[PDB]
RNA sequence: CCAUAGGUUAAUGAGGCGAACCGGGGGAACUGAAACAUCUAAGUACCCCGAGGAAAAGAAAUCAACCGAGAUUCCCCCAG
RNA sequence: UUUUGUAUAAUGGGUCAGCGACUUAUAUUCUGUAGCAAGGUUAACCGAAUAGGGGAGCCGAAGGGAAACCGAGUCUUAACU
RNA sequence: AGGACCGAACCGACUAAUGUUGAAAAAUUAGCGGAUGACUUGUGGCUGGGGGUGAAAGGCCAAUCAAACCGGGAGAUAGCU
RNA sequence: GUUUAUUAAAAACACAGCACUGUGCAAACACGAAAGUGGACGUAUACGGUGUGACGCCUGCCCGGUGCCGGAAGGUUAAU
RNA sequence: AAUUCCUUGUCGGGUAAGUUCCGACCUGCACGAAUGGCGUAAUGAUGGCCAGGCUGUCUCCACCCGAGACUCAGUGAAAUUGAACUCGCUGUGAAGAUGCAGUGUACCCGCGGCAAGACGGAAAGACCCCGUGAACCUUUACUAUAGCUUGACACUGAACA
RNA sequence: CUUUAAUGUUUGAUGUUCUAACGUUGACCCGUAAUCCGGGUUGCGGACAGUGUCUGGUGGGUAGUUUGACUGGGGCGGUCUCCUCCUAAAGAGUAACGGAGGAGCACGAAGGUUGGCUAAUCCUGGUCGGACAUCAGGAGGUUAGUGCAAUGGCAUAAGCCAGCUUGACUGCGAGCGUGACGGCGCGAGCAGGUGCGAAAGCAGGUCAUAGUGAUCCGGUGGUUCUGAAUGGAAGGGCCAUC
């Protein structure tokens, strides 16, 4: 359905991201959570991108 | 629309009955809701599958109020 | 003339100490933002063949 | 493999690796494979002499299985452990 | 116009037949894939040209790996 | 013969004689049996030619890992109780 | 004068009966249509197989034709008998 | 008139006549890898294709669909 | 109606009696104008209907003439065939019995006839289905391709706007 | 920079001429006794036509093929994976073109935790206000709610409302269940690092059971692997993902 995906990327520039689904038209504004950076071994924030 | 359709059989249900030795981890039930709860060194699972959490004999029984079946158990 | 190994079968097989085959697991190369991580990592470690698959196996790689 | 048209088991399954050119030039040597050498020095041309390792070997390896007797200097060769302990310990000696 | 094409005589040679083998020019489909078109069958069958007791190939603008080997041809391995 | 099932009114044979259908080669796995045994065995070829030579090779005595690499261990993981 | 009329030869083949291991692998007897024409017939010749020829019926191409015959690929393939 | 030699002779095929369409001659078209041959030793009152089918009275409406014909401004578009 | 399902439509004609025929009507299931419409003298081994003549076509067969049939002499096939000491009835039964059960009937063997049965004979059903069978045919099924067309480079040059 | 000019410049392509390639199934001459062919002379065409390689369009003209199964015979109709109830004979499982319904998603809150709360419906009174809307009280006891079918659950709420947040974490996993296999499901507990709570503790998504798709091929990011003489690189692997 109308629900599409989505890479939340880390803040910590090592390229970990995890991916995940998001209605785009109920919520335009961008996905932000803090998540666990399995490289530095650390909570970090991740942000919304392309997938 | 007509028939014709019906889901795969889940094989749900009791699988060892009181007596019967387990070990830690052992699957006791199976079950849709909480037909059984959990007493005694006993884990409700996320679907209310119930498990031991120690090495012993199953024991039924009923408790409390409502008069609920719980499945507990006697370290050997 | 000689047996001809099944091509295939060799790059998805892989023989053992005790004479059985590891392989890797199904359902981990795509389709994966939905599938759970508990069920990804137990996918990710190789596995043995089931003893009613070996027959199948045997034949397809004789000299391996 | 056909199972009537089922898909066949080596066709469900990933493929994975590579093969790797570098192992097809390797050898593991035997310490009871070093008594058989004749010299008492053990080269890799040592070894191809005594048909203990192939033509085209280019490295190998003395590992950790039977006993070995004798002093032997061993050398240009890599050694685990478990041997060079067993080398040194029966009066022999390793040298890269 | 000179030539050239053409024409006449002389000398020398070829043509055809034949088992397989050999080199080249053309070149299927049934079949397999449990259907089928890439693919396979197969450069096989067959057609055609050419040569000899053999034929073809052949003396590195070749391999190898920082050590080296030293034209082609055929057999056993390398290796399903 | 084929069948759930045939006296079948299902199939086949007029009778006799003769001929007429699980082979061969090359690989591979298991069992039996013989030889030798941490070893076993040679291929082409040579040859007084079923001898003897020829161990080029092949299988085994070590495995783990995708691989580098490590090795009675190794892979997984920052790390394994 | 005439793809005019009646009607033998000659060309054909509408009806019936016989025949249907025949006299005959398409005929016989009795009647029937054309019969100076888009007629008929002899001798020789040309067109060749996905090709010919066809006043067209998938008709004919040596008693064989929605793709001839002979040999080859070839012991095609046959989850069927 | 012709037709299924060997179960169909007919209302089927053909026909004179009608119409449309192609073809300016090294014609269109056809057979041929090509050379070439038919068309035709003809030349638009001729030749090929398609449909209708003597004669008489006639032959109405639709160019949206599919073909064919013409038109070139603009769009889209190949090798290069 | 070579077209009309309902349909033997309705009406008229013809017959003692007409699901056909002829003339009409129009409610054309689902005619129709060169895949031609409506008409048409002549022609037709062409389809349908009626009438006169004639008749063994029939009522309903009878007799006769020839050729076979039948007997004798001579010659001498064929399809078919597990074996036979090869009856009827009712029952049964892989579900329609010469062969089973029960019962009835029947001395042994020919010749001429008939064709009810032997699921008689002649043929590995043509109908039906199946096969990941075959062929040939169709098309705006898929993929190609001969041919016909487009342009670019080549064979292919010069001068002037 | 904008606009525009002649200086010079490289290619363009649109005419018009030309002739020397090329054409000639125009005429004549010769080989020759010849309507072929070739050669010559002379006209007419003329870089057009035509042939090659590449390329777009067209192309049943021709060819090779495909055109599913279940099915109280086939066809037409219907169905083909998944979830719930019944059939199902009080463990599990169990057929039919048997009887009933659903899914092919949603949600950064509708997840996590701490604290608190308890429903539908009817009756009585009350501005506009009516059978039906906000207010008060009483009866009632889950007849309600649970994002969506059905079933089983649910007050210690799994239902409802607030605060703070990202455990909708990464590595693993004794041991069970369930499949012919591919696989699918439950899981205490260990390590790292988070959130809520004063703490005991709880949290690896949602009350549970649908919400899906093997392999091959390829794409995007990362990487202590590989890298065909050597150093790189291309490609290959491993991890994440489409």
């Amino acid at each position: 359905g109308i629900r599409e995906k989505i890479k939340l990327v880390s803040s910590a520039g090592t390229g970990h991201f995890y991916t995940t689904t998001k209605n785009k038209r109920t919520k335009p504004e961008k996905l932000e959570l803090k998540k666990f950076d399995p490289v530095v071994r650390q909570h970090v924030i991740y942000k919304e991108a392309k997938i | 629309t007509r028939n014709g359709r019906d889901s795969e059989a889940k094989r749900l249900g009791v699988k060892r009955f009181g007596g019967e030795s387990v070990l830690a981890g052992s699957i006791i039930v199976r079950q849709r809701g909480t037909k059984f709860h959990a007493g005694a060194n006993v884990g409700c699972g996320r679907d209310h599958t119930l498990f031991a959490k120690a090495d012993g004999k199953v024991k039924f029984e009923v408790k409390g109020p409502k008069n609920r079946k719980f499945i507990s158990i006697e370290a050997e | 003339p000689k047996i001809k190994t099944v091509r295939g079968a060799a790059k998805r097989f892989k023989k053992t100490g005790k004479g059985g085959f590891k392989h890797k697991h199904a359902n981990l190369r795509h389709i994966l933002t939905k599938k759970a991580t508990k069920r990804k990592r137990h996918l990710r470690p190789k596995a043995m063949v089931s003893k009613g698959d070996l027959g199948l196996v045997i034949a397809c790689l004789p000299y391996a | 493999g056909f199972e009537g048209g089922q898909m066949p088991l080596y066709r469900r399954l990933p493929k994975f690796g590579f093969t790797s050119r570098k192992a097809a030039i390797t050898a593991e040597i035997r310490l009871s494979d070093l008594a058989k050498v004749e010299g008492g020095v053990v080269d890799l041309n040592t070894l191809k002499a005594a048909n203990i390792i192939g033509i085209q070997i280019e490295f190998a390896k003395v590992i950790l299985a039977g006993e070995v007797t004798t002093p032997v200097t061993v050398r240009g060769l890599r050694v685990t452990k478990g041997a060079r302990a067993a080398i040194e310990a029966a009066g022999g000696k390793i040298e890269e």
